[PDB]
């Protein structure tokens, strides 16, 4: 019976000041190329700028 | 002989400690996805013959 | 064959002229995977304005997207009763394969 | 009357080129993020996307 994948959320607590972002910015992590370290400070610096 | 001595002279010298050169780090959409499977993350801009 | 590409890659000419060839002549239903890009449905009245082709779709770059844009053509009214008819038109080699 | 398609997206405004942002094309395309590593950029990249 094939395993499915899918997002869990973190709905499962219930809370307030715990619980910030939705999961949306999943689907973002999810369309960007992984990133080394020198690559996240570029992308870091550029937005400085 | 002596040519064989000569090559050993340099590898009994040599001496040559390693800095790192040069870096490229791709992005894995540009990349092929075999030479993204080889590649780890970042090289030297002068690979070799392999 | 509805042979589908993914690694556009390695693929030089020669296989990639043989797709195409194979594509018109033999009714192959080839297709790519790779190749994200960013269309714009233009509208009828005037013409398809930047123009592609396959020699270039496959000898193409991969992370970089290209802009194809498909039209319309819902609102092009017929043709007129008395005019000189055809003869083998065309039709279109690319379509998007979403919406 | 007599229009082909009325289509919605970005705004071409709010996000001027002063915020790097760019949907000349219909995508949010920036210039000034992941930017490569060691080397020049693609004069077109999804990534750009």
């Amino acid at each position: 019976r094939y395993h499915e994948s899918v997002l869990e959320i973190a709905d499962i607590f219930d809370q307030a000041d715990f619980i910030q972002t939705s999961d949306a910015v999943r689907q973002l992590r999810a369309l960007m190329p992984t990133l080394s370290t020198s690559q996240i400070r570029h992308a870091i610096e550029r937005i400085a700028q | 002989v002596s040519g064989l001595l000569m090559v050993l002279f340099k590898v009994m010298t040599d001496n040559r400690l390693v800095i790192v050169g040069e870096t490229t780090t791709p992005m894995s959409n540009t990349l092929s996805t075999v030479v993204n499977n080889v590649l780890r993350t970042t090289y030297h801009n002068n690979v070799g013959v392999n | 064959v509805h042979m589908t590409i993914n690694e556009r890659a390695g693929m030089s000419k020669l296989v990639a002229d043989n797709i195409i060839a194979s594509v018109i002549k033999s009714n192959w239903v080839v297709d790519i995977h790779d190749i994200e890009y960013t269309a714009e449905v233009m509208t009828p009245s005037e013409g398809y304005t930047q123009h592609v082709d396959a020699e270039s779709i496959m000898t193409a770059p991969k992370g970089k997207l290209f802009h194809l844009q498909f039209m319309d053509g819902l609102l092009r009214p017929e043709p007129s009763a008395f005019d000189p008819p055809a003869s083998g038109e065309d039709m279109r080699l690319i379509y998007p394969l979403q919406p | 009357y007599g229009a082909a398609v009325v289509n919605i997206d970005l705004n071409r405004d709010f996000f001027d080129t002063a915020t790097g942002i760019d949907l000349t094309k219909g995508i949010p395309l920036v210039q000034d993020l992941l930017v490569p590593i060691g080397v020049t950029a693609g004069a077109e990249q999804s990534a750009e996307y």
